[PDB]
Formats: C-alpha cells, structure tokens, sequence
C-alpha cells in the first residue's frame, strides 16, 4: 500500500526539507509493525513528491535519493535545512549543492509538472540488515529556485510525500 | 565514456605513501627507546586516497604492502654494527594489538609475519578483502568508517647491542581489484577529524 | 650489476604478491545497484553550474541562479561562459571540473543545458550563441548574431541543450576553448501581477566522446608536505 | 641503401650519460646540503644526441634511463655508516616540480618514483611517448622545442645521521623505436644557446 | 538561414510599423554581403511574425506583403506609420486601409493566435535585377485593433520578425 507522510509547506525562505528511510515509516501502521517485530529485514522504496502549485506560482523542487545519507531520527515530520540543521548549499556533508545531482533525482519545475516519482532499489553492504538502526535510504527536497506567486492569493504551497514500500522481506520474528 | 587511463582501477590502483614507523633497537640512554609504533590500517591519513575512496559509498579491493626500512646511526663514531634484521607482522582484524616487545602477540601462532634483512629488496605483502560485510562502507548512517584492515607492527629481532641505531619505515599501500558501487559527490571543504564535520 | 630497476619498489610497478592470509574466505560479492567501470560515468551527469559568482552569492544557494528579468534590462551579456572547465571558477567546481582536475589532458565534446524556472505564462525570446575558439565573446546581441546561435522561446519549451564540439588541433590539450553567452532577443512579457523575477539555471556535463590521460594529483585538500 | 649498423634505431638507439645529480644526506656544516636538484629531461645538454636529432624535423621515441649511484665519504674517519636508500621520481609533464625535500611532491601520489638501495644493480625506468602532439617537433616556426619529456628528480629518504656522505647520480638515456621524419641538413656551426642562433 | 531584425514593441498608440525587402537584409551577415557583392541577384523571401503576447492581452495585427511598397530607406529598424512618415490609413499611397486586404496577408489575432507565415515570391518586371537599388517586397505590420491589457503587469509587447531567403540567385561578382 501507499503510506502518505505529513505535508509541508513550502515558503519564501524555507531552506529545503530531509527524511530518513526507513525511519520515516517506523510508526506508519503495518509496515512499521513489521519492520518492528523483526530483527532482518530488506525491502525497496518507491518515492512520490506531490506540488500542490497553481499556474501562477514560481519556484523549482528538487528532490534527491541519497544512500547513506550521513550527516554532520525526527521520524515522520523529517528535518528541514539552515540557511547558515543541516547546511542547504553544504548538502549536510560539507559538499557543494550543484554536485548534488549525481545522486539519482528529479527536478519538479512548476512550469512544466507538479509530481515526480523514484524508484529506491535496495542498497547497502549486506543482503539482509535490520531495519531500526540503520538508515538505508535518505530524501532530500531542495528550493533550486525561490518561491514566488502573484499578488493575489496564497503564501504558502502544500507538499506531500508518499513513500510506498516494495520487494518486502523480513525474518528474525521477535 | 571508454578510453582507458580512466577506468576505477587505473584511477584508484596507485602507490602512495600511508605510514611512517620509527623503531629503536637498544640503549635508551635518555629517550623512550620505542621498539614498535604499531600502525592501524585505514585510508584517513592520506587526504588523495581518502578523497578517491569518499566518492563512492560501498568498495571492493584487495591491498598491496611494500615497506621501505632506512637505518641512521644517531652517532657517527659508535662503531660498525650488525647487519640489522626487521619483523613486520600484520595483525588481521579482531587479533590482539602487542603491547610489549617480548610478548605472546610476536609469536607469530596465527599472524602472518614477514622477516626482512637490511640491504635486501624492500618486503612486499599481499592483504586480501578482510571485510565481514559485502563490500566497506565508507558512509554509515546508523548505529562502519571503521572497516577492519587490520594494523601493522614492526620491531627489531636483533640482539642486545651497545650501538644506537633508529629506522624508519615507510608503508606504501597499493590497492588492487578495484570495485565501487554508489557514487558520491566529491568533498568540498576540508576534513576536520574522521568523521564528515564541517566547519 | 647493481643498474635502476631493479630490486627497488616502483611506484608503477606490477607483479605478483605473497600472499599474508593464504586460503581466506573471502566474502562473495553481491549485485550492489551502482556498479561504475569507469570515471567518465561521473562526468556525464548533469551538475548544476554556480554561475553567477558574486561577493553576496559565493558559498551560497543564490550563486546558481540568474535572475532573467530586470526593469529596463540591458543590450550586454547577461552571464558569459568559458570553455575552460577545468581552469573556470564557474565550471572548476562542477562533477566535470572536480573530474578534469586530476587529468592533465582531455578531449572530447561538451555539453551546455539550460532550464529557467517561471511561470507558465511569462512568454518571451532569448538569444544563446556560441564564440568560436579564438574570438572575443559578443558585447552586444548583433555580434551573438554574427555568429553560431539559436533561439530560445520562453513558453511551452522551458530547456535548452546545446554540445561544443571537440575543436582542438592536438588530440588533448591541458587542463590549465570558445564563450557561451545569453542574450535578451525582444523582452518578458508576463500578464497581471505575475511574479517578474523568474529564475534560470545552468547545468553541465560531457559527452560518450569524454577521455582523459595522464592522470595527476588533485589541488583541492592538500596539506600533506 | 640497406645493410644494417645504419638504420635509424641503430643509429640512434645508444646509451650516452645526459645529466649528473648531486645529493646529500645531513650534516651542512658549511656546504648548502643540497638534497635534490631536479633536472629537465632534455636533449640539448649532450652535443652529440643533440646533433643526432636535428637531422631530422619530427622524430617519435621512448626514453630509456639507467641511473648509477656512486657515494662517496667527505672526511675518511667520520665512522661506517648505514647502507643508503635513493629515492629517484619521474615527474610527468604538467605536474608541480619539487621545491622541498618533504613537500607534497615527493608523496608520490601519481609522480611515478622507483626507491634504490646502494650496491644493487643500477636502476632503470622506460618513460614512454608523453608527448602532446603527434611527434615531437625540433624546429617550430611561429608562436616547441620544449618537446615536454618530463623531469626527474632524485633525493635521500635516509634518516637524520651525523655522518657526512655526497653520492653522484649518472642518469643514461636510450633512445627505444626511433622513427623520424622531414630530414634536414648537419649543423655547421657550434651552438649557442637552445635556440638556432649563430654568430 | 534565418535573419531576425531588432525586435519592435507594441503600444496602445502604435501606429504600425513598415519594412523594406531586401532593404532589411543588407546588413544582415551573409545574405547582405552576398547582395552587395552582385551587381544582379534573384531570390524568394520567407516572412515569419512572432507576437509576444499573454492570454490576457486584447488586439490584432495585420501583416501585409506589398510588391513595390512605394510611399509618397532605414534599413534593419525600418520605420513607423503616422497617425494624422506615412499615414497608417492611407497605406502610404492614399489608399482606404480597408483595401489593403488585396495583397497577401495574414491576420494575428491574439485570441487564435500569435504568429504567422507567409511565402514571398520574386516579383519584378525582370528575371534578374539589382539587390541594393530596388526593393522587390515590402513587409507592413498594421493594429488592426488597438492593444489592452488587463491592469496587472506589461505596457509593451515585443514583436519579432524573422525573413529567411530562399531561392538565392547571383551574377555579376564585383
């Protein structure tokens, strides 16, 4: 099934958002209780950013997978970037953000759509790894451009993740 | 893309220098008189082999050791000495780390160890993947930067002697069959620590 | 004879290795996703330029954009650049400089793709033209027109990609070749209170004709001496 | 025509000392104690390759050097000393020249180098074409006679020791598959400078 | 290939703009140095007029293709028609603009659309003539209806006008 995340809103100054997986689906029903309830587990990801933009509003998303997303466990809500709480433009690793395209992405210009989608095949050092204490995936939303609209209505425009888990596999029941 | 020059192991297979061991044989006389340093093995020491390895997230490789040993007389009028005779054992990965000079750990009952005489070519090993996951982890978000390698020791065999000599041992590490998988963008500040602080 | 070569350790040298753990099990590899054979993989990828390079937008998320529409704008070049990857501040700093910077020589083609971030009923024309190795960048949208160049409509179409040719008399030439600049054509015209501060962005990357020899050190973190 | 001892590999494949390197250990005293020299791997310093070469307009090649370590003991009663190691490091064109004996330039991080130990046969290297062109070009009219080739500098890794050593490099270039091109006439007069000047 | 000349802006009191053909393209690169290294040349012209304009904007323009534009030589800029220099509705020839219609056309209209085409063949009383002292074809752009906007944002509408030549001719190198 398809497990629908808190919705952010995004703003003139906001400095970007960042999630953790699958440590943003710890408490997300059945998925969480299974990932709960065993000691092993392995499955894939698959990520869907949702704009709710009009045709009037300006600005650019970027969203990045980012495997081992170390940085210099919120859980549902995530984290959010500092202008100066990782740095934006640092990408939370001291790393430029323009090189932060090598990682697999997706750019959601307003101009052109208002989704994306990701495919977050199964990666790490072991075929099989709990799922509580490590972090075997990392999403990260990035303002590539400012938020701008017409002066007319609205300031701030709703974000929604859903993640769906996929290729599920657990063993170790406890 | 094609072309070689380019390819991941032309890229990483390279030998550099990644330690220095300074050993003593006798007669302290006012110094501490260090018979051994021990070294552990990792890729933090040196800034181009830990910027090369940090582009990618997971890697395979298998590491060359070739020892370069240069004896001084600290005092030029102490007299002719022996030639002199060096151990250098690799320690494998959750082996004991020696602590003293005459002890169990030099015996050599499970760690490999290779002998070598001043004048010789210099010693040369072969380490292979001594991993227990898949592949190392350069990145580990969790609760693995620390990805074994074992460490190396070096001490001096030969007996009792009135001189004073010091040596110094230069480690070159050349990695071999080299995989990597994940990549990273490259690191734009520079490294404070082990770990990926930035400042 | 005692001659170089021999029994002394070469930096490039390659035989056989005794080996320390004799009948290890070594730990069988898996299908991890992202296997890469080669470096030009990271060369191809898209990496977002840091353009404008300003004393208020260095070390920032403003220096990747341009703002595309002033009051009265100007007939000059609005961002200029250098077909030097590995020696322009603006490109040294991208996954194609980072790359270029631990080879002396290179070759092959490049390629330039430019999207600007608006709305979808701003409506305008921009001129991109090319100099040739050799010539000044255009000063003025008549000298961008004396040369190669194409059109860009500000509309449904919202990307532009154009690839330098390889263009060199020698094979490879050093990593110490032509200007890339943008040019307004007629205006923005934007209807009822639509934002007019739209933003463009640069990305670049090479081309499957990419190869580098002689590979070097890397100027970036050095304090080993 | 034909017959052989006077084919172009013949008659320019022979081994002829080029460059003289002076090093030393420690100790300066009064002397400078010049480590390292560092030369510029070039044809103009012997007449005879030199005038080998002009014959023709475009030549392409692979270098050969041998080096031959001679030591020698400044005062004859400052006591034996320990066995010397020489590090000799080929710097490709392009890349930084050493300005201190432990500068990042001697790390070897893509500079090849080869280490060698006194009283071991002479070391040898083979540098292939590093050209940039497509041949090397002896005469350029216009805005090459710097043909690149690279540089090598030599240096003693050897530790701090009382003891006074000076130790002279002989570096031997031979020329490997010569192939030359656009031929031109002997030089009638003696050289003066690097360029085509004559007086 | 194709030559686009300065782009011109559309007011609410613009009078209409008028051009010159091949008068426009001497100094445009190639094709103008070709014409004035010939003393005689034949060639077809293609005329393409994009107009800049929102969905928000009112008015329409009338394109007109007049072989032998007399009026009772600018060059890439051409000139503008006066409202009382020649008169918008007398066409420049004291003729009704409403009879204008006659020579080939095209109408924008910017609630259909907002660019045009239109194909111009060589037309003389020779087969081959001068290219500097005579001008085959004339290109005038007229307001059939005045221009409004709504009052959020824009005053002036960019107009761009590309003539590509085609069928190119040339005798008599000089």
């Amino acid at each position: 099934r398809f497990y629908t995340l808190d919705t952010v809103t995004w703003r003139k100054e906001s400095r970007g958002w960042w999630w953790k997986l699958p440590d943003a689906l710890k408490d997300m029903g059945l998925f969480g209780q299974n990932m709960f309830y065993h000691y092993l587990g392995r499955a894939g990801y698959t990520v869907h950013v949702q704009c709710n933009a009009s045709k009037f509003h300006q600005g650019a998303l970027g969203v990045f997978a980012v495997p081992e997303m170390c940085l210099a466990n919120p859980g549902e809500k995530g984290g959010e970037f500092k202008g100066s709480c990782p740095v934006d433009y640092l990408f939370g690793s001291g790393v430029l953000a323009g090189n932060a395209f090598v990682y697999p992405h997706q750019i959601i210009n307003l101009r052109t759509n208002n989704c994306a989608t990701l495919v977050l095949p199964y990666v790490n050092s072991l075929s099989i790894d709990s799922m509580t204490k490590h972090n075997n995936w990392g999403i990260a939303i990035l303002p590539l451009a400012p938020l701008d609209f017409a002066t007319e209505s609205s300031t701030e425009i709703p974000i929604t993740l859903t993640i769906a888990p996929m290729c599920c596999e657990f063993n170790g029941l406890r | 893309r094609t072309r070689s020059e380019s390819t991941v192991e032309s890229f990483f297979a390279r030998g550099a220098c990644v330690a220095i061991i300074e050993v003593d044989n006798d007669a302290p006389t006012k110094r501490a008189s260090k018979l051994f340093s021990v070294w552990k093995i990792t890729y933090k020491d040196t800034v181009q082999l830990r910027r090369k390895l940090e582009f990618f997230t997971y890697s395979r490789f298998d590491m060359e050791f070739t020892f370069v040993v240069t004896s001084n007389y600290t005092d030029a009028n102490n007299g002719h000495a022996l030639n002199q005779v060096y151990q250098i054992m690799y320690i494998p990965p959750g082996a004991p780390i020696p602590g003293k000079w005459n002890d169990y750990t030099w015996q050599t009952s499970s760690n490999p160890s290779v002998f070598y005489t001043y004048g010789a070519p210099p010693a040369r090993i072969s380490v292979p993947y001594v991993g227990i996951a898949n592949a190392y982890s350069h990145f580990y978000d969790g609760f693995a930067s620390l990805n074994d390698f074992g460490s190396l020791a070096v001490r001096v065999v030969n007996d009792h002697n009135p001189t004073k000599l010091t040596s110094k041992i230069r480690v070159y590490m050349k990695p071999k069959h080299v995989r990597v998988w994940c990549p990273r963008p490259p690191r734009a500040v520079p490294y404070y620590g082990p770990g990926v602080d930035y400042k | 004879l005692n001659t170089p070569g021999s029994n002394q350790y070469l930096t490039a040298d390659n035989y056989q290795s005794p080996c320390a753990i004799p009948e290890f099990d070594v730990t069988p590899p898996i299908d991890i996703p992202g296997e890469v054979r080669n470096m030009m993989e990271l060369a191809e990828i898209d990496t977002m330029i840091p353009l404008n390079l300003t004393n208020q937008r260095k070390n920032t998320m403003d220096m990747y954009r341009v703002e595309l529409n002033d009051a009265a704008h100007s007939d000059t070049p609005i961002l200029c650049l250098s077909l030097s990857p590995a020696s322009d501040p603006r490109l040294a700093h991208t996954m194609l400089g980072e790359i270029l910077n631990y080879y002396t020589h290179w070759a092959g083609s490049l390629k330039f793709t430019f999207l600007f971030c608006g709305s979808m009923m701003a409506t305008g024309k921009l001129l991109v033209s090319y100099a040739p190795p050799g010539a000044e960048a255009p000063k003025s949208r008549k000298e961008a027109m004396l040369g190669t160049h194409v059109i860009w409509d500000i509309g449904l179409q919202s990307s532009c990609t154009m690839v330098v040719p390889w263009i060199s008399n020698t094979t490879y030439r050093q990593t110490i070749g032509g200007y890339i600049s943008m040019f307004y054509q007629t205006r923005v015209v934007v209807p009822l209170s639509t934002p007019r501060k739209m933003d463009i962005l640069g990305f670049v990357s090479a081309c499957n004709d990419f190869s580098v020899r002689l590979l070097r050190d890397t100027t970036h973190i050095s304090q080993e001496a």
